[PDB]
């Protein structure tokens, strides 16, 4: 009902329609996750050449 | 995206032979390496499979494996003989008398060093090697005992690639010698360890669809092996022509392997049609659809039924609607739910293929991940302990330097894999 | 004028990304070589077009977009492509193989070798804009690239741009067009640790995308290109605000404003209409009532849901063609007698609208038929809550006997990170039931 | 072959259709898990509705509408009635009612109460929610609530009820109702009134056994339980004889015409807000609504329940029939029971 905002140009127009009123990781710490993974995938590898070195 | 293809052995050779041959067909390459076909379809990811030499030839990146010279002689006389590479025949010429031992142990371990260098050679020349796949019996002594020495050497030197195994299970059905489960236990010990995908062919089930369904009294070999090579151009069609599902061996793997030692997949193929009046009726989806889920129409001999699928990969290959084909892999699902295991949602993968196989206007392989696999190798076990009861015929082993400790331990191991498979039929 | 730098990740954000920026031309006037004709400041400007494009000495408008894959060939289509010469190679990232569908082998793997390289190039676009306002991001949930080396991406982007606003456009998983089992894991994780950096979110639902192409299009079997299109002029929709001239959504921060009140909250459900078969022989023209009463139509939705049962925290229309303010307050009225349509108790109820003249530009040879009225409804309903609840379930049915867990052990994530993730979510789905019942 | 999944095993209702279905051999029940169903006979809490719809391949269907709570909790009921134009609070159906919560109409209720005492009119009310007190004093109505410690509701208490001879007994009318999923309204032409076998006491407002008509309360407190009937159930064709030889009318004319508008009145009003004509999935639903009759044969709606069971003689009937117009009308298999509610006046 209420109608608000009504702004005009050339290309369209915009309003609002009121009907009823109401009642982060640092760098390092990114560097750190990506540093250990690398390294819990580095000792996975290292278990394996050792088992078939084995 | 390159594939390193290896043949190790009789058998490992002779399918080898002939996966090159159809899907050099399928390719539009000859015997001498020359691109003859009329679709831009056939070249664009062949790359996967063929190098691209001088004179704009395309040559298998294939290696070709044997403890005895006999074979691959028959090889490079063979039809598409010519069309591999000459310095990718690496042989030796004791042989190795069906004895896992020599294969992995003695005979092979003097030949294997020069496999490998073959190998590091074709891995060399590759843009973005993705893995490896091999193709040997287990039944055997060279695809057996040094094949899985091969995967274990190759495993060392490229630890982050894929390992894919076409490996053909023994069966007294079809049957050489009587040690063949003594090589098939302490293969498949490897296999679990050393493999990330491996396609189970059962020589029983390959003499059975050519029996039973073919209606061949007397299957050879090469009978049998037409049926291997075919499913072998189903599976990896995807990986051979542009497509979204599975298109290369690691994507498979994480949908196909929901856990590392579950690997083993139950092949098959449709249609399996006798000769006669009926081999020239036309095919519907349904009925593809239908026999590519039959148990007749695998190539494990074990029942569906008597499991749980834990993941399936079908593969559709020449015209036909893509809505059908949807609405009839919905229907398997829905009419038969409690076969797939309510605990990996949406576990059925399709993919669809424009080129059909030579002779058929369209067929449909099967790739399934079932417990009921368990079957498969309980029956080895069972053959396994008659003998190692009596530990009869151990001295052919013992004599190449083996303890009776590793036959323990790998039927051990084996025993485990079936319970593994019997706790998720169950959860 | 402020800047916008679209991000387009993994096959899908690339794919996606092609649709869009071909209908921007089309839209713009901007031919495959990069000229605009109507452009008369030649090798300048502050247009509104501007925020997407830069401008070049020679008269090349250029997409401020930079394209990301870690395997090549989806991208080196768009090398060879129709669009090709639009594009600077440096805008084109590839790496050698993917990320297998796993979210550990593209954040953590894949991620950490590639991650730099792509904030160089986004840098280098940073760097010609004058006043850059942020970013708009898009990628699938289920892919490994998609999910992965995105959530990585956003997790930098808040670092080194941490005053700049991310949108992003999001592809939820469907079966009947997916590729892989584990999708449902790759969704969640990269929405727990995109959560943070994400400011405003349109989730796509392929199923949705998937049933509109069937039912009003009468496509048997949808591709990625039917998909496609009808994402792209969606996206250019919600998009038409930053690249023409008016007074609503002009800015990043104004979506966040006018969408999202609760910052956890921030995934707005899109509904489009008319969509129309250009093979259709004789079709009546909808009128504004017509397609504005299509907006509150499940089989309309981008997410297959159900509004009525849920609570609005915000409502949005934008138009596009034939319409006026007082055709659009006569529709809004009688469509509150008939549907049931609830607010938050905090919040107004209403409707902030936006009109552009033009009417939808389609692509020539296209499923969409030209219409004369066409709108697209961004509302914030707790009820796309039903999404997270689908795929929270099939992930704790594959979690709870570690189905696939070792492949993403395995690229050195910690298993522990699943039920971090998972729990993440289930705070999520409590969120929104608190606020929506 | 179709597929189902069964989700409430405290269900005597659906446990029923369940044994029917499997007894047609064209219907399977799967796990309780097992998302590829075509039909799920959903638990009564926290039904997973968000699941529903979204498999591809398969019609979905389902034993409950989600939102229909509105109309079967006491509380809603009360507002869904106030707030909604179609129903109003001039409602001439339903008892002048209150929504009070413990320590909200408490105020507007005590308004209305003083002048009904202050009128020379009865002024008896009962507290209820989803433990009943009836009392002609406000003071202690509201303490009741208090120390329940629970949302509830404050109805005006019918003081002039419909009397049953011999016996001078109180009773309610309990009637069936099936909404399917093209929100047919369908009315189960069997109900039952569920009777007090003690007479009724204006003086005493305790002595539940004359005041609540419940099934079980008067099976237990109750000296005369299955004196005039079985189960304090008498069923449509006795008390239709009853109207006629005792008061010179039938059960259709004096009763069941202001049943079925009321009936289809509230599921109309919640149409909108529940249908799933354009869904991704389907719902149909079984109602239980409860009605009074006063002395002056003016029908009052009490309370719509969600989760009906079904009196014994009659479960046979209802149970088939839901399979033939609510679940074989979407599923189709390899003289009707119901009365089709609709009504198009013009004006
Ligand atoms: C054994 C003999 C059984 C093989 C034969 C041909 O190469 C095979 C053709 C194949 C036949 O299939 C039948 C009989 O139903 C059969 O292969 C079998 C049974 O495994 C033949 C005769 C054909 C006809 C195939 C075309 C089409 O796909 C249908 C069928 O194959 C399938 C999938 O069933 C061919 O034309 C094959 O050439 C020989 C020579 C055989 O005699 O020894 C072989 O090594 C052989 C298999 O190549
Ligand atoms: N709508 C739409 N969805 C797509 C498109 N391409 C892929 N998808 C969806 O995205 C999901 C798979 O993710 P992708 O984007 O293909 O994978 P990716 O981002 O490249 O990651 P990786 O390949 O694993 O490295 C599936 O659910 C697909 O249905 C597309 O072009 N359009
Ligand atoms: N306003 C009123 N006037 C007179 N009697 C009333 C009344 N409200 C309730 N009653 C009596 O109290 C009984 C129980 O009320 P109520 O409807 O709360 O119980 P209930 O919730 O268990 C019925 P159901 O088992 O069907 O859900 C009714 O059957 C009726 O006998
Ligand atoms: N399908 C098939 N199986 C074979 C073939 N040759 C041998 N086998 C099987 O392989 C096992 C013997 O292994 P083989 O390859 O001959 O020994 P190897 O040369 O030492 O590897 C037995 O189980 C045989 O049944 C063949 O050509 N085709
Ligand atoms: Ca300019
Ligand atoms: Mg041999
Ligand atoms: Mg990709």
């Amino acid at each position: 009902m209420e109608v608000i905002e009504l702004n005009k140009c050339t290309s369209g127009q915009s309003f609002e329609v009121i009907l009823k009123p109401p009642s982060d990781p640092s760098l390092e710490e990114i560097q750190k996750k990506l540093e250990a993974a690398e390294e819990r995938r580095k000792y996975q590898e290292a278990e394996l050449l050792k088992h078939l070195a084995e | 995206r390159e594939i390193v293809h290896i043949q190790a052995g009789q058998c490992g050779n002779q399918i080898g032979a002939k996966f090159w041959e159809v899907i050099s067909d399928e390719h539009g390459i000859d015997p001498t390496g020359s691109y003859h076909g009329d679709s831009d379809l056939q070249l664009e990811r062949i790359n996967v499979y063929y190098n691209e030499a001088t004179g704009n030839k395309y040559v298998p990146r294939a290696i070709l494996v044997d403890l005895e010279p006999g074979t691959m002689d028959s090889v490079r006389s063979g039809p598409f003989g010519q069309i591999f590479r000459p310095d990718n025949f690496v042989f030796g010429q004791s042989g190795a008398g069906n004895n896992w031992a020599k294969g992995h142990y003695t005979e092979g371990a003097e030949l294997v060093d020069s496999v490998l260098d073959v190998v590091r050679k074709e891995s060399e020349s590759c843009d973005c090697l993705q893995g490896f796949q091999l193709t040997h019996s287990l039944g055997g002594g060279t695809g057996s005992g040094m094949g899985t020495l091969l995967i274990s050497k190759i495993r060392e030197e490229y630890p982050d690639r894929i390992m894919n195994t076409f490996s053909v299970m023994p069966s007294p059905k079809v049957s050489d010698t009587v040690v063949e489960p003594y090589n098939a236990t302490l293969s498949v010990h490897q296999l679990v360890e050393n493999t990330d995908e491996t396609y189970c062919i059962d020589n029983e089930a390959l003499y059975d669809i050519c029996f039973r369904t073919l209606k061949l009294t007397t299957p050879t070999y090469g009978d049998l092996n037409h049926l291997v090579s075919a499913t072998m151009s189903g599976v990896t069609t995807c990986l051979r022509f542009p497509g979204q599902l599975n298109a290369d061996l690691r994507k498979l793997a994480v949908n196909m392997v929901p856990f590392p030692r579950l690997h083993f997949f139950m092949p098959g193929f449709a249609p399996l049609t006798s000769r006669g009046s009926q081999q020239y009726r036309a095919l519907t989806v349904p009925e593809l659809t239908q026999q590519m889920f039959d148990s007749k129409n695998m190539m494990a001999a074990c029942d569906p039924r008597h499991g749980r699928y834990l993941t399936v990969a079908a593969i559709f290959r020449g015209r036909m609607s893509m809505k059908e084909v949807d609405e009839q892999m919905l229907n398997v699902q829905n009419k038969n739910s409690s076969y797939f295991v309510e605990w990996i949602p949406n576990n059925v993968k399709t993919a669809v293929c424009d080129i059909p196989p030579r002779g058929l206007k369209m067929s449909a392989t099967f790739i399934g991940n079932s417990t009921a696999i368990q079957e498969l190798f309980k029956r080895i076990s069972e053959q396994f302990t008659a003998m190692f009861r009596r530990k009869a015929f151990l001295h052919w082993y013992t004599g190449e330097g083996m303890d009776e400790m590793e036959f323990t331990e790998a039927e051990s191991n084996m025993n485990d894999l079936v319970s593994e498979y019997q706790q998720y039929q169950d959860a | 004028m402020r800047e916008c730098i679209s991000i387009h990740v993994g096959q899908a954000g690339v794919q996606i990304g092609n649709a869009c920026w071909e209908l921007y031309c089309l839209e713009h006037g901007i031919q495959p070589d990069g000229q605009m004709p109507s452009d008369k400041t030649i090798g300048g400007g502050d247009d509104s077009f501007n925020t997407f494009f830069s401008e070049t000495g020679a008269g090349k408008h250029v997409p401020r977009a930079v394209f990301v894959d870690l395997e090549p060939t989806v991208i080196d289509e768009v090398r060879t492509g129709t669009y090709r010469q639009l594009f600077h190679p440096e805008q084109l990232i590839t790496g050698k193989e993917d990320a297998a569908n796993n979210y550990a082998r593209g954040h953590y793997t894949i991620g950490k070798e590639i991650i730099d390289l792509v904030l160089d190039r986004i840098r280098k676009l940073a760097d010609q804009c004058t006043g850059l306002q942020g970013f708009l991001v898009f990628h699938s949930f289920g892919g490994g690239t998609g999910s992965g080396f995105t959530s990585l991406l956003m997790e930098r982007l808040s670092v080194d741009y941490g005053k700049k606003s991310k949108l992003e456009f999001s592809i939820y998983p469907a079966p009947q067009v997916s590729t892989a089992v584990v999708e449902p894991y790759n969704s969640i994780l990269t929405t727990h640790t995109t959560l943070e950096h994400s400011d405003c979110a349109f989730m796509v639902d392929n199923e949705a995308i998937y049933d509109i192409c069937r039912r009003n299009l009468d496509i048997e079997r949808p591709t990625y290109t039917n998909l496609n299109r009808l994402i792209s002029q969606i996206v250019s929709s919600i998009t038409a605000s930053l690249r023409f001239d008016g007074a609503l959504n002009v800015d990043l921060t104004e979506f966040q404003t006018n969408l999202v009140p609760y910052p956890r909250i921030h995934f707005p459900l899109a509904t489009y209409a008319p969509v129309i078969s250009a093979e259709k022989a004789y079709h009546e023209q909808l009128s504004v009532a017509e397609i504005t009463n299509a907006c509150f139509e499940p089989a309309n939705q981008m997410v297959k849901c159900d509004p009525r049962h849920g609570k609005y925290m915000a409502c949005c229309l934008l138009y596009r063609g034939d319409v006026v303010p007082k055709d659009v307050n006569a529709a809004i009225a009688t469509i509150k007698t008939k549907r049931s349509i609830q607010f938050v108790d905090w919040c107004p109820t209403g409707f902030k609208v936006g009109i552009n003249y033009q009417p939808p530009t389609v692509v020539p040879g296209g499923d969409l038929a030209k219409v004369q009225r066409a709108v697209c409804m961004l509302s914030n309903t707790t009820a796309i809550a039903e999404a997270w609840a689908r795929l929270d379930h099939k992930f704790d049915l594959m979690y709870a006997k570690r189905a696939f867990v070792h492949w993403y052990v395995g690229e050195g994530m910690e298993e522990g990170e699943f039920s971090e993730a998972r729990e993440d979510m289930a705070a999520l789905e409590k969120d929104y039931e608190e606020v929506g019942v | 072959m179709y597929t189902f999944v069964v989700r409430d095993e405290n269900s005597s209702v659906y446990a029923e259709v369940s044994r029917l279905l499997l007894a047609t051999g064209q219907w399977k029940r799967l796990r309780k898990d097992n998302p590829r169903f075509n039909l799920m006979l959903g638990e009564r809490n926290r039904l997973p509705f968000g699941r529903l719809g979204h498999e591809p391949g398969l019609v979905q269907l389902v034993n409950y509408y989600r939102g229909a709570d509105k109309l079967c909790r006491k509380a809603s009921l009360v507002k869904l009635i106030k707030t909604s134009p179609e129903l109003s609070e001039s409602c001439t159906w339903f008892p002048e009612s209150y929504v009070i919560y413990p320590t909200d109409e408490r105020e507007v209720f005590l308004a209305a109460y003083n002048r009904r005492r202050e009128g020379r009119e009865g002024n008896v009310w009962i507290a209820k929610s989803s433990g009943i007190l009836i009392s002609s004093e406000a003071s202690e109505l509201l303490d009741f609530i208090d120390e329940q410690g629970q949302v509830h509701v404050i109805q005006k208490y019918l003081e002039k009820p419909l009397l049953l001879e011999p016996g001078h007994r109180k009773f309610d009318i309990r009637s069936w109702v099936l909404v399917d999923h093209l929100y047919n309204i369908y009315l189960y032409r069997e109900g039952v009134l569920r009777t007090s076998s003690e007479p009724y006491n204006s003086a005493n407002f305790q002595d539940k056994t004359c005041h609540l008509t419940n099934h079980c309360i008067q099976k237990e407190y109750s000296k005369n339980y299955g004196r005039y009937e079985e189960g304090n159930e008498m069923f449509f064709e006795e008390f239709n004889q009853y109207l006629m030889d005792a008061l010179n009318t039938t059960l259709e004319n004096s009763i069941l015409l202001q049943i079925k508008h009321i009936i289809r009145s509230c599921l109309m009003c919640i149409e909108p807000a529940i249908s799933t004509k354009h869904l991704h999935y389907q719902s149909f639903q079984l109602f239980g609504f409860d009605f009074m009759v006063d002395e002056e044969l003016k029908v009052w709606l009490i309370e719509v329940n969600g989760a009906p069971a079904c009196a014994q003689k009659l479960y046979a009937e209802l149970c088939q029939g839901i399979v033939d117009v609510a679940i074989s009308s979407v599923f189709p298999l390899a003289t009707s029971i119901f009365i089709k509610l609709h009504h198009h006046h013009h004006h």
